């Protein structure tokens, strides 16, 4: 038994006709302190997986070292280890779904909530969930934390069940999320504006984004309002 | 007398290791393998023995990765070179988990050599019949 000391807010993600999206933002918040500013917590897995941890920052930089030794356990005596036997989403996922499972049971957990965002060899979306607890699900978009209560509802209104997926292109998707971005930097108190986005597509492959911002804000109406109820100046 | 031949760890009358030195006739048996160290990294190559037509080509890898800038090969018994780099990448990923930096190729070395000379220092254990021939880029 746990408690987390340096943490990392939402991670949002969402799934699109050719492939996915996942984004959070560059903050590390040391309870009310916002004390780091240079954190990434989307860690990408070979070009075709990308893992969105939030949480525990040191319990993160954890498992980012289990997802780089994973990529070199796999290349051990592997002559296709770039091409056939690369790793999946769903391997990824796996693992970590069971980790954080058997981390629960012994009474010791990894203080995060991940999501594994990417695309099956096939060519399907993969976008699946596991917290501390081990509990596993799978949805057309998906938020962690705070996320989960501010952004599902927006980007579910643009992909509210499985056949609004092949409708949904990469233009409508990355503005959704861009959108659900600021929503976050308005109403969260542990967000930041700087934040991180990866989309993962079956033919242009991974496009990590760095050092974005949140912009077009409306803060005009603020100069209107005084007082509390009565205050008239 | 005589029998010192039998057993491991015992010194012969001329302090030499019997069974150290019948461990390099099964490498001597073995396919040839070299290495090349060039201006800024090294280059590894073995010969395949193809028994038969029916050995699928290009398949039976020979030369095998540590971590990911260590490649070794190695002449002899197969089995014991697997065994030898099965230990190397325990090793490798025992100094990258603590030292955080990739393992250096001549702390490397002495890695795989502390390991193999155990394997003189008692009549329980066998001697490596494999000659290893590894290396590659580190910090200097």
């Amino acid at each position: 038994t746990q408690q987390p000391i340096v943490t990392g807010t939402s991670v949002i993600s969402m799934k699109y006709d050719n492939g996915v999206i996942i984004a959070a933002d560059n903050l590390g918040s040391y309870g009310s302190l916002l004390r780091f500013n240079g954190v990434e917590r989307l860690i990408p897995v070979g070009d075709n997986t990308v893992v969105g941890i939030s949480g525990d920052i040191s319990d993160m930089q954890h498992i980012e070292r289990l997802l780089k030794d994973l990529v070199t356990e796999n290349a051990y005596d592997n002559p296709l280890a770039d091409a056939e036997e690369a790793l999946e989403p769903s391997y990824i996922f796996e693992y970590l779904a069971t980790v954080m499972y058997q981390r629960r049971s012994k009474m010791n957990p990894l203080w995060n909530a991940i999501i594994v965002a990417g695309v099956q060899s096939n060519g399907d979306q993969f976008l699946r969930y596991v917290n501390l607890l081990g509990v596993t699900y799978s949805s057309p978009t998906l938020a962690t934390g705070f996320g989960a209560h501010m952004a599902n509802p927006l980007l579910r209104k643009v992909v509210d069940r499985e056949s609004d997926i092949p409708k949904t292109t990469v233009q409508v998707a990355e503005e959704a999320i861009v959108n659900a971005m600021r929503v976050l930097y308005y109403r969260d108190a542990r967000s930041s504006r700087n934040f991180s986005l990866a989309i993962i597509d079956k033919n242009t492959g991974l496009t990590f984004k760095k050092n974005l911002q949140v912009e077009n804000m409306k803060w005009d109406f603020a100069k209107d309002i005084k007082g509390y109820g009565t205050q008239k100046i | 007398g005589t029998g010192y031949d039998l057993s491991n760890s015992v010194f012969s009358p001329d302090g030499r290791n019997f069974q150290v030195e019948y461990a390099v006739k099964a490498v001597e048996n073995g396919t040839t393998s070299i290495g090349i160290k060039c201006n800024d990294g090294v280059v590894f190559a073995v010969e395949k023995l193809i028994t038969s037509k029916l050995l699928v080509p290009q398949k039976n890898v020979k030369i095998q990765v540590v971590d990911r800038h260590i490649g070794c090969v190695y002449s002899g018994l197969i089995p014991d070179g697997r065994h030898l780099v099965n230990r190397g990448r325990e090793e490798a990923a025992s100094f990258k988990k603590l030292y955080k930096t990739p393992i250096p190729i001549p702390a490397f070395a002495d890695r795989l050599g502390q390991y193999v000379q155990a394997h003189t220092l008692y009549n329980s254990v066998r001697p490596f019949g494999v000659s290893t021939i590894f290396g590659g880029v580190d910090k200097n």
